[PDB]
C-alpha cells in the first residue's frame, strides 16, 4: 500500500448498510501481471480501495509530533491495527413464534450480511496522477462528515450530444 | 366469564368468543393451592396489576 | 365473483449542486439556479415519459 488512510465515521454514517463498522480505510497500491514463465512484467496498474476495517491489535510506529508538541529522538507511539471482517451485524424486526401473549411478540433479531469494498477502481500505469486525484477526492468527502456521494469519471462515460443513442431508455 | 374460541378441531376457530378466564395474560395468575382468601392476597393482586 | 388489489408508490428524485464562486462570476445566459432547475425538470420528465 503506497498510501492509506484512517477515518472515524459518526453514528449517522455508520447505520447504513454499506458503513455496518466505525471506521474505515482508504488505500492506493500498485498491481503488476508477472509472466508464468520468466519473471518480467508486463502490465501495470494501479488499484484504489475503501474497505469498512474492524481492529484486530496493535503494533509501535515513530512518533510524528505536530507544531504544540515535541518528541525525543527515539520516541515511539503504540496505534492499533485494523483488518476486513467477513461478515457485519444488523438489527431488525421480528416476531417470536411462541409468544404467550401481546406483551411478547414484537421483539429485535440480529442478522450477519456480507461485507464489500465501498470504492475499487482501476488506473492504468501512465495515469497516476488522476488515480491520486481520485484518492484525495475521496479521503476529501469522507472528510466532510458525511457518505461518500461522487463516483463519476469522466474515461469511462457515453458520449454526450448523440441524440440517436442516449434516446432509449435508460430510467 | 367462561368463554372460549378455540374449541374446533385442531384448534381451529371456534363459535364462542373469549371470556375473561382466556383474555387475561397466562402471567397474572395467583394460586391459592386450595386455601383460603386472606387479606394480603387482595395486595398481591393489587401490585399484580399495578406493575402494568 | 369479485376481487380486491392493491398498488404501490414508488419513489424518483434527482439531485443538482452549484459552487460558491460560480454564483459570484457575471452570466451571458442569465440565473444559473434557474437553468440547473430547468434541465432537472426536463431530465425527470423524459424518465418518467420512458419508466411509464
Amino acid at each position: 500500500m503506497l498510501f492509506k488512510y484512517i477515518h472515524d465515521v459518526n453514528a449517522k454514517v455508520e447505520e447504513g448498510r454499506r458503513y455496518l463498522s466505525d471506521v474505515v480505510r482508504v488505500a492506493l497500491d500498485k498491481e503488476e501481471t508477472t509472466d508464468p514463465d520468466t519473471q518480467e512484467v508486463t502490465s501495470t496498474s494501479y488499484r484504489v480501495t475503501a474497505y469498512p476495517v474492524v481492529q484486530v491489535g496493535e503494533e509501535e510506529v515513530p512518533y510524528i509530533p505536530v507544531h504544540p508538541k515535541t518528541a525525543e529522538p527515539g520516541q515511539k507511539v503504540t496505534v492499533p491495527t485494523y483488518d476486513v471482517p467477513e461478515k457485519l451485524p444488523v438489527l431488525v424486526r421480528g416476531r417470536n413464534p411462541e409468544a404467550t401473549g401481546d406483551y411478547d411478540d414484537h421483539i429485535w433479531v440480529t442478522e450477519e450480511v456480507e461485507v464489500r469494498p465501498l470504492v475499487d477502481e482501476v488506473f492504468k500505469e501512465d495515469e497516476f496522477e488522476k488515480a491520486r486525484l481520485y484518492y484525495e477526492n475521496v479521503a476529501a468527502q469522507l472528510a466532510e462528515g458525511d457518505d461518500i456521494r461522487h463516483y463519476y469519471r469522466k474515461d469511462l462515460d457515453r458520449e454526450a450530444g448523440h441524440y440517436s443513442v442516449s434516446r432509449y431508455p435508460s430510467f | 366469564f367462561w368463554g372460549d374460541s378455540k374449541l374446533a378441531p385442531g384448534g381451529q376457530e371456534g363459535l364462542q368468543f373469549d371470556g375473561i378466564n382466556k383474555m387475561i395474560d397466562p402471567e397474572n395468575t395467583i394460586d391459592l393451592k386450595g386455601n383460603y382468601l386472606e387479606e394480603k392476597h387482595i395486595n398481591w393482586g393489587s401490585q399484580l396489576i399495578l406493575q402494568n | 365473483t369479485y376481487a380486491r388489489k392493491a398498488a404501490f408508490v414508488k419513489f424518483l428524485g434527482t439531485t443538482r449542486e452549484v459552487t460558491h464562486p460560480m454564483t459570484l462570476v457575471n452570466s451571458a445566459f442569465g440565473n444559473v439556479i434557474a437553468r440547473q432547475n430547468k434541465d432537472g425538470i426536463l431530465w425527470m420528465l423524459k424518465q418518467i415519459e420512458q419508466a411509464l
